[PDB]
């Protein structure tokens, strides 16, 4: 509202962190979808082999406040996966 | 297609114009007169054009076969005016209508939206799918003739 | 191979046609 | 050396470990004096730049 | 623009894609300023219409924006052209035309309205005039975030107002078009490409005078704005 | 120097520059009527339009064209409730 930004490194973390909160919110809400709907667009992770380099030399350049993170946003994206997997073999052909 | 006056109030009521759709297909054949009489019906949609978009014209009407047909119910540039016709203005075919163009065209079109330029079509593909179709002139806007992405 | 060699004394010439 | 790839030259003698400081500044001749050659058709500050 | 659609398996949630959206797909398609397909944009927009649509991504304080900015900043700088005497007319650069253009829309509701409208209150049997702004203050509020967002960026770019920062091997493809076109019989070249190369700076110097006169005009904007 | 010119100089700058706002903000303005980017004249004058490649163009090389450029977002599928999805078997 007052028009303040910071040293890059250090505004750009403060964001990632808070919109890192909500993905991990609509993750804990049972949401899911929204998690991926979030992580998606914080791009953090790969989703395709076309990504995962973008992702790898994009590390290297992240601070260790989102380096700390990255082992459960992994775990939560995967539960997420997992989740619509389950979500897709319960959707019975006697109704989809 | 029937047009109303709701009293420059909001709070008249009268019945203006009424206008069939045989009457609206030999229009837009004596308009467009190299197409044939089938693509103008059934009009499946019709949209109003805000006095924020057009002074000029002030209905859209869509057809089965993604033609669009604008409308004017008052005089050109007298904003001020109480409607008192319905006058079929514009006839715009939708893509693949050129003689040259490669790309194919809206047909069925069961549901369309209208909205500030930009058109919107649902049209089936097979029995059991949909193809949406969007076409508008944010990338041309001050164009004439309007040329659209 | 890792190791290299300088032998300008004999090169295929980059800038003419093959024999 | 058969296309004179200066540029790739440097690259080749730093990976390989091998370092004649003679060869060494002829490259960064070579690279300086084609970036002032092949540049010959523009002002002297984009030249710079 | 947000649409929904309806099937028979739910919500299907789009949008219509504004020029600054379809240039964010671009900046992120070529991972940067300079692919091919934005120096396409440039060409499709046209180079100040495509410099105040980079500017907007340039100015964003947006976490998620924060590379796209810099990346904005590269198209912009790159991409818009250079001042140049058109035979004569000084026709400004895409960079200058498209600063121009950015804060006449910032501005665009505003810059020719008076601040106050003049209003008459009636409490019951009296009639009392009254003077309150003409400008909602989150109205005010939205237009100061990106006139900040438009002078910090002047600002901080402002050492590159008038520096050529092109790939050396462009400016031969330019020069090649001017000579087809003159045939003074006697004319010296020489003399003609001394007074030409006078007459790139002769743009160049009032792009410069204009461009630090309109960092000054939304300087006094932003203060005019905050006060009001 | 003596203030009063500069001052004088930068006075005049600070028009010449709100004086090219004018231009750029009187040109936005000067957007259409649909009534003539449709080219329509008078209302019993009616046109028509959509009969060349040049009304609809064509993303191909040489053309005014970024080629796979997106006019819309990437659809946000959202599913139909769980809780109405059984319910379409008592319809």
């Amino acid at each position: 509202a007052q028009g303040i930004s910071a040293n890059k490194f250090v505004d750009s973390t403060f964001y990632l962190l808070l919109d890192l909160i909500t993905f991990f919110d609509e993750y804990h809400s049972g949401h899911i979808d929204r998690a991926f709907d979030i992580i998606e667009r914080l791009k953090l992770v790969p989703l395709n082999q076309e990504s995962v380099e973008e992702r790898v030399a994009a590390f290297r350049n992240f601070s260790d406040e989102i380096r700390h993170n990255l082992s459960e946003v992994l775990l939560a994206t995967m539960n997420i996966l997992f989740t619509q997997f389950k979500r897709l073999k319960g959707t019975s052909p006697s109704s989809s | 297609i029937q047009v109303y006056d709701l009293g420059q109030d909001g709070q008249g009521m009268s019945r203006v114009a009424s206008v069939s759709q045989n009457a609206i297909v030999s229009a837009a054949g004596n308009i467009a007169r190299t197409i044939d009489r089938s693509v103008f019906k059934p009009i499946v949609q019709i949209a109003v054009i805000e006095n924020s978009e057009s002074l000029d014209c002030q209905l859209l009407a869509v057809t089965h076969a993604g033609v669009r047909l604008y409308f004017s119910t008052c005089p050109f540039r007298q904003p001020l005016a109480r409607p008192n016709t319905l006058t079929l203005v514009h006839v715009r075919l939708p893509p693949g209508f050129s003689a040259s163009s490669t790309v194919e065209k809206p047909s069925k079109v069961h549901r369309a939206l209208y909205s500030k330029g930009i058109l919107l079509m649902a049209a089936s593909e097979n029995e059991d799918n949909d193809i949406l179709w969007c076409v508008n002139h944010d990338t041309f806007p001050f164009q004439k003739p309007m040329m659209e992405t | 191979i890792k190791k290299l060699v300088l032998k300008n004394l004999n090169n295929s010439n980059l800038f003419s046609p093959v024999n | 050396d058969p296309f004179k790839l200066a540029e790739c030259k440097l690259a080749i003698i730093h990976c390989a470990g091998y370092s004649d400081p003679i060869l060494v500044q002829t490259l960064w001749q070579d690279i300086i004096e084609k970036e002032l050659s092949d540049s010959v058709t523009l002002s002297s500050s984009d030249r710079m730049h | 623009k947000k649409f929904v659609l309806l099937s028979a398996q739910g919500s299907l949630m789009f949008h219509k894609l504004r020029p600054v959206d379809q240039l964010r797909h671009l900046l992120v398609s070529n991972v940067g300023g300079d692919g091919e397909e934005i120096e396409r944009f440039f060409k499709l927009h046209q180079e100040d219409q495509a410099c105040a649509t980079c500017l907007i991504l340039a100015c964003s304080t947006a976490a998620c924006d924060r590379e796209v900015s810099a990346w904005a900043t590269r198209a912009f700088f790159r991409y818009g052209g250079e001042a140049q005497m058109r035979f004569p007319e000084i026709v400004y650069s895409g960079k200058h035309n498209g600063i121009c253009i950015y804060f006449s829309r910032i501005m665009g509701n505003i810059w020719d309205a008076s601040l106050v409208v003049e209003r008459i209150f009636k409490s019951g049997n009296r009639e009392i005039t009254a003077i309150e702004s003409s400008v909602p203050c989150q109205l005010l509020e939205s237009v100061l975030q990106e006139l900040k967002g438009l002078q910090e960026f002047l600002d901080r770019n402002s050492q590159f107002a008038g520096g050529p920062l092109g790939n050396p091997n462009t400016t031969a493809k330019v020069q090649q078009r001017l000579i087809g076109f003159m045939r003074p019989e006697n004319g010296n070249p020489q003399q003609m490409q001394q007074e030409l190369q006078r007459k790139f700076h002769e743009a160049q110097l009032s792009e410069k005078i204009s461009l630090q006169a309109i960092q000054q005009l939304v300087r006094k904007s932003y203060q005019a704005l905050a006060l009001w | 120097m003596p203030a009063s010119t500069s001052a004088a100089a930068l006075q005049e700058a600070l028009e010449n520059a709100g004086r090219l706002i004018d231009r750029q903000l009187q040109e936005d303005r000067m957007y259409p009527d649909l009534s003539e980017l449709l080219m329509v004249s008078a209302p019993n004058n009616p046109t028509v339009s959509g009969m060349s490649d040049m009304d609809y163009p064509l993303q191909g090389p040489g053309l005014l064209s970024v080629p796979n450029l997106p006019e819309i977002s990437s659809i946000r599928r959202v599913p139909l409730p769980p809780e109405l999805v059984e319910q379409f078997g008592h319809m």
